[PDB]
C-alpha cells in the first residue's frame, strides 16, 4: 500500500525501444470523460481481451487487438490512452510514424521488440497513410506475425476519411470509437471535477449556457477556460457569455 | 545437499504430500516488472528441524 | 556437408512448377507434401475446434454449405469469416450464403 | 509440470543467428488442421528420422 505506480514512456531510436524520461504519475481515468459509455466499453473490452489468453491459444489465432479513436483535436485521446495504460499498469510506447526517420523495416522491427505488458501508440497516423514513407506499408507490416503475447495497439487520428475500410478488419484495428465534443453530461462532469463541490443546478446551467454558446466546443477549450477562473466557479459561470 | 536442484523440488513435494504441517518456512517470490508491476506469491516450506511423513 | 547434427529444413512456396525436379533428391527434399483448400472434415474440425461443443450435423451442414458456395475456400478466409461472428454459431452459420 | 514449453525463433543478420523477440507460446498441433492424415504422416517421418541416428 506504500507503493505508488507509475506510468514509463517508451520511446524508440534507430531500431530499439529506449526509457525516455522519468516514471510519470498515472492520471486517474475518472479524470479524462470523453462519453457516457465509451471509457466502459473500451475498458470491458480490453478487460475481456487481457483475461482470456487460453480462448486465442486454443483456436490458433494470433493474441492481437487493435483499437482506433478518431475525432476533432484536443478531445482527449492520449490522455486517455495514458489513462488506461496507468489503470491496466502496462507502459505505452508512443512511437510518431508521421516522422521519415523510420522506415517500413524499422517501422516493423520497433513494433515486434515492443517490451511485453505494454501499449504502443502511433499517432499522426493521417500522415503516412496519405503519402522511409509508405501507406501500404505499415498495414502489411501490422498484420505480419512479428509479434510478442498481447500485442495491444491503439490508432489516433484527426479524420477518418483518409484511411480506408481495408485497415479496419479482424487481426487489426478491432473496435473503433469516434471522440466528440463535450455534451451535457461531460460537461457537468468536468465541472464537479474541477470544483470539488457545488449546486448540480449549477454544474447544469453552466452546461448548457456552454453548449448554447459554441456548438463545437473542444474539453481542451474548457480546460483552458477553466484554467483562467481556477479556484473561481461563479466567476466563470458568469464569464459564459463572455466566450459566446 | 542445497546445491542440488532436488532440495526445493523436493521441499515442494513434501508440503504438497502433508497439507497439515505445523512447523513451516516462508519463501517469498517477488519481482517487480518494468512500468512498475509487482508479482508477489507466497510458497510455504518445511522449517527446519524434523518432521514426519 | 557443412553442417550439424540433425538438421532438419522446412521448403515452403505457393508453386512447385518454377522449381525443378533436381531439387526433390536424397540429400536434399525427400518428403514433399501439397496442401490443399478445407474439405469437409476439415471444415468440421476447424467448426468444432472454434466453437466447443455442438451439433455435429450442424458443422457438416455448414461445411456443406461452405463447400457450395466456394470451390477454392482457403483456411485463412475461414479464420477470418469465423472471427467476424465470434462466439455466433448460429449467426455463422445463417450467414454463409451472404459469402455466395 | 509448471514448467510450460515455448518456441524461440532465431533470425539471421550480416552472417550470424540472432534470437528475435520472446520466447513464444507453443500453438498446439490440433489447432492446425490441413488435411486427413497429412499431419500424422509427416509427425510419423520426423519422429522416424529423430529417433534413428
Ligand atoms: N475528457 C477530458 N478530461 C480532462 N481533460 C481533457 C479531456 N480532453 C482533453 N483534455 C485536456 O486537453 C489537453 C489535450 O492535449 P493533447 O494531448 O495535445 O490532445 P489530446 O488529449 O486530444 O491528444 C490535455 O492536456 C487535457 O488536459
Amino acid at each position: 500500500q506504500q507503493e505508488e505506480g507509475k506510468t514509463v514512456m517508451y520511446t524508440a531510436v534507430g531500431s530499439e525501444w529506449r526509457t525516455f524520461g522519468y516514471p510519470r504519475r498515472r492520471r486517474p481515468l475518472d479524470s479524462v470523460v470523453l462519453q457516457q459509455g465509451l471509457a466502459d466499453r473500451i475498458v470491458k473490452d480490453i478487460r475481456e481481451f487481457i483475461d482470456n489468453p487460453k480462448w486465442y491459444i486454443d483456436r490458433g489465432i494470433p493474441y492481437r487487438r487493435g483499437y482506433l479513436l478518431y475525432g476533432p483535436p484536443g478531445c482527449g485521446k492520449s490522455s486517455f490512452i495514458t489513462a488506461l495504460a496507468g489503470e491496466l499498469e502496462h507502459s505505452i510506447c508512443l512511437l510518431s510514424l508521421t516522422d521519415s526517420s523510420l522506415s517500413d523495416d524499422r517501422l516493423n522491427h520497433l513494433l515486434s521488440v515492443a517490451p511485453q505488458q505494454s501499449l504502443v501508440l502511433l499517432e499522426d497516423v493521417d500522415a503516412a497513410f496519405l503519402s522511409r514513407l509508405t501507406f501500404s506499408g505499415l498495414l502489411n507490416a501490422l498484420d505480419g506475425v512479428a509479434s510478442t503475447e498481447a500485442r495491444i495497439v491503439f490508432m489516433t487520428t484527426n479524420y477518418i476519411d483518409r484511411l480506408d475500410p481495408a485497415l479496419i478488419r479482424p487481426g487489426r484495428v478491432d473496435l473503433k470509437e469516434y471522440v466528440g465534443y463535450c455534451s451535457h453530461w461531460q460537461l457537468t462532469q468536468m465541472f464537479q471535477r474541477f470544483y470539488p463541490g457545488q449546486a448540480p443546478s449549477l454544474a447544469e446551467n453552466f452546461a448548457e449556457h456552454v453548449l448554447k454558446a459554441t456548438s463545437e466546443i473542444s474539453p481542451a477549450q474548457v480546460q483552458g477556460y477553466f484554467m483562467l477562473y481556477k479556484n473561481d466557479p461563479m466567476g466563470a459561470v458568469h464569464n459564459i457569455e463572455s466566450l459566446r | 545437499p542445497a546445491r542440488d536442484r532436488s532440495y526445493a523440488w523436493l521441499l515442494s513435494w513434501l508440503t504438497r504430500h502433508s497439507t497439515r504441517t505445523q512447523h513451516l518456512s516462508v519463501e517469498t517470490s517477488y519481482l517487480q516488472h518494468e512500468s512498475g508491476r509487482i508479482s508477489t506469491k507466497f510458497e510455504f516450506i518445511p522449517s527446519p528441524g524434523n518432521h514426519f511423513i
